[PDB]
């Protein structure tokens, strides 16, 4: 929608963090890496990073990264932002905050948007992976076959079940506003920055927007800027100190949500199975591993379990009681086992005895 | 699956916070002293040891847990029902269903249906299976009110809405360093999902007598295992006379062949002299032979055929025809 | 010899006679895409190759 | 040569066609894969697609 977005960008504004990049191991970007969050069927990933996204401030210009530049807050062109796991990226979309995009497996995202001086990038590893297809073990999803639920963070971007309180922001250190008075130090605050300032004694710990600047320290060093603000509103974290507003419990929605889709599959590869009467013969040469089982339909089970992709070949034999199998996505089958006499009742006394013998496989012996 | 959030861990120039029992379950909290952490552009948020880090926790639930978690039951004795089909007499497909019961008094048409119940008493079932999605599976018992370290009761939890989480995941924190603002931690992996990875083979999989089960009732689906003893009432209507009947004579049936084979694969012929035409049944009391044919046209002279079959190398019995029951030996067989 | 072996069962290179079976079994094309899904044998005599 | 190229290209036209790409599963460019063969020792893949290149 738009209207749960404006939810979100209404009152919320980026940020920036200290986030452990691989260029130099830590960047304190607003691409901050954060949210990571892929567990769809096809693996795609509904993130949100330090800074708003997508949507500019106000909820416009899908395009428009709403991010954190510096201690300022800007939102510029979504132009170019490289969408890469170990293997580029299958980005799908965002959502302000939100970013809803997929990737190949692997184990490393690789994002940052290319400014132009910079990608401003944060990188992460985490293990990546191919949902498999159900009763079989394949690398790819088929494109036809044999159709299967499966899970998916749902694109939709009006959602309100979900919710995120955009949490009251907190404290901020600064250095910059300590300017020196041509003698000592010289407070300049912007506007409205009641900037906690402390020098060797208690300067307005309370913060000024004055330039009230004290000869206690004339060193700016022990003198401590410490900025306040309230204006747009983010969630805390641990990655976050404990901001002086613990307020603004606005449940802003998540866009995003994990549904069960469906998506298919194909079907396996059919073996050879010769009814050799007394036993019958299955032999498959596929493509991927996947189970068969051969469960007894008489008093027991007794099947089989195993995963095998080579071209191959098996032996079996039952009573006309059937018997359940099924290889991939093969449904289960099962047929009697039988056109096989073996034997003839009466020829010469040799003959029946061979009969005898054979008319039944044992109970013939047991009863010879 | 769980969750595990944090809120803002504590923060000043020196002294402390202090941790308190925020309740969640696994939730931990712990002072960190002399903390000595920088904001970017900042001034390290304090003077002095800071002294001032609680680093406190929270555990909840993930929200797959709407759309999916575990189905933990209790099965109990309930019942047994059936469908049939009654084709009888002059009456065509009549697809009937009632329980087991020896009881059930259920009328249809003119059949008063009393059903059962089964001689077998059983069904592969357990009190404790557990199912998600289609697949179902016998776990041995679903450590409810225990706390399985997570292992498998990763959310100890009597319903969905139930937040009632008697469950570990063990969570311990870890001090926050490195002038970084954090909540370093411990806690376990979601356990109940490792065995997502060691799920087997569901028992519908493993059921027995090639049969299956339905979701919503945990009804079995026809393991045809035992006897039913039945009882319906017929139309005594529907019946006619004795005496009016085109009578039987000249009684003799030629065993022309059967082939030992599954379908009735086996036909053999009579011939006869008819008191007058008509039609009249051919039941087989003895179904060695089991024939296609159970009622035929009786034209004058009825001299004519049927198909059955016997597993017999070759039988030497008879059955019945038109109240007549009338001898054919049956002849040698081949197999297939 | 279902391609197993004689996956190329021919006389001659020139001689354009394939006693063989791929065993090429086509598939119903759907969703709406225009293509020919089916089935055959891989080669075999690659396979032991 | 160019002889057989320009005998290749005095009659022939490009095309598109929805080739299923990976982006959404499917695309119609005129990069419609094609001609996919490579088997090469080097593993060098002569190909070709919907459109002329």
């Amino acid at each position: 929608d738009l209207d749960t977005h404006f939810t979100q960008y209404k009152l919320a504004r980026p940020y920036i963090a200290d986030c452990p990049n691989c260029g130099h191991s830590r960047c304190d970007s607003p691409i901050a890496i954060e949210e990571v969050r892929g567990d769809a069927h096809a693996g795609v990933i509904r993130i949100q990073t330090s800074a708003m996204f997508g949507l500019k401030t106000d909820g416009v210009d899908l395009a428009y990264m709403s991010f954190m530049n510096g201690k300022t807050q800007k939102s510029i062109k979504i132009d170019n932002l490289h969408v890469r796991t170990s293997a580029p990226c299958s980005l799908v979309s965002h959502h302000g905050y939100y970013i809803l995009a997929q990737c190949p497996p692997g184990d490393t995202v690789t994002v940052g948007f290319h400014d132009g001086p910079n990608r401003h990038t944060c990188t992460v590893a985490h293990k990546v992976e191919f949902r498999p297809v159900g009763r079989e073990k394949y690398r790819h999803p088929p494109e036809h076959g044999v159709e299967l639920p499966c899970n998916r963070y749902t694109h939709k971007r009006a959602d309100q079940g979900h919710y995120v309180e955009m949490h009251q922001p907190g404290l901020v250190a600064d250095h910059s506003l300590l300017s020196i008075h041509s003698a000592k130090v010289k407070i300049t605050v912007p506007s409205g920055a009641q900037v906690k300032y402390y020098c060797k004694c208690p300067d307005v710990r309370k913060g000024i927007t004055s330039s009230d600047h004290t000869t206690t320290c004339t060193d700016v060093k022990q003198c401590r800027a410490y900025l306040i603000d309230n204006k747009k509103w983010v969630y805390n974290s641990g990655r976050l100190p404990r901001g002086e507003g613990d307020t603004f419990k606005g449940k802003l929605h998540v866009p995003f949500v994990p549904v069960k889709a469906k998506c298919i599959a194909t079907l396996a590869p059919e073996p050879l199975v010769e009814h050799k009467h007394r036993t019958l013969i299955l032999h498959l040469h596929p493509d991927h591993p996947t189970l068969l089982t051969t469960r007894s339909l008489g008093s027991d089970a007794n099947p089989t379990r195993q995963w095998i992709e080579r071209p191959t070949t098996v032996n079996f034999t039952v009573t006309g009681e059937g018997l359940e199998y099924t290889w991939g996505n093969h449904p289960p089958k099962r047929v009697w086992a039988q056109e096989s006499g073996e034997g003839n009742p009466h020829g010469w006394p040799h003959e029946v005895v061979v009969y005898y013998y054979n008319r039944y496989p044992l109970t013939t012996i047991i009863g010879l | 699956k769980y969750k595990t959030k944090v809120p803002s861990p504590v923060v000043k120039c020196c002294g402390a916070t202090q941790c308190t029992s925020k309740p969640h379950p696994d939730y931990q909290c712990q002072v960190f002293s002399g903390v000595y952490p920088f904001m970017y552009g900042g001034a390290y948020c304090f003077c002095d040891t800071e002294n001032t880090q609680m680093s406190e926790a929270y555990v909840e639930r993930s929200e797959e847990c709407s759309i999916d978690h575990a189905k933990a039951y209790k099965v109990h004795t309930g019942t047994v029902q059936a469908m049939v089909n009654i084709t009888y007499g002059s009456v065509s497909w009549r697809s009937a269903d009632v329980y087991v019961n020896g009881e059930t008094p259920a009328k249809i048409g003119d059949a008063k249906l009393i059903i059962g119940p089964l001689s077998s008493a059983w069904s592969p079932f357990d009190n404790k299976v557990v199912v998600y999605g289609h697949e179902v599976y016998n776990y041995d018992f679903p450590e409810y009110g225990t706390g399985k370290a997570g292992s498998f009761g990763d959310l100890q939890s009597r319903t969905s809405t139930s937040n009632d989480l008697y469950a570990n995941t063990n969570l311990k924190l870890q001090r926050p360093q490195a002038g970084i603002v954090h909540t370093p931690f411990t806690q376990v992996p979601s356990g109940f999902e490792r065995w997502k990875k060691d799920k087997g083979a569901p028992l519908n999989d493993v059921a027995p007598f090639g049969c299956s089960i339905a979701l919503e009732p945990l009804r079995a689906e026809n393991c045809a295992v035992g006897s039913i003893p039945i009882s319906i009432d017929i139309p005594d209507a529907a019946f006619t006379r004795i005496s009016e009947t085109p009578t039987v004579s000249d009684l003799e049936c030629k065993i022309t062949e059967c082939t030992y084979a599954f379908d009735f694969g086996g036909i053999a012929t009579v011939a006869y002299k008819s008191s007058k035409a008509g039609n009249c049944p051919i039941h087989s009391p003895s179904g060695v032979a089991v024939i296609k044919e159970n009622d035929v046209t009786l034209a004058e002279s009825g001299s004519f055929t049927f198909h059955f079959s016997t597993a017999n190398i070759h039988p030497a019995f008879k059955l019945q025809v038109c109240t007549s029951a009338v001898t054919c030996k049956g002849d040698c067989k081949p197999p297939k």
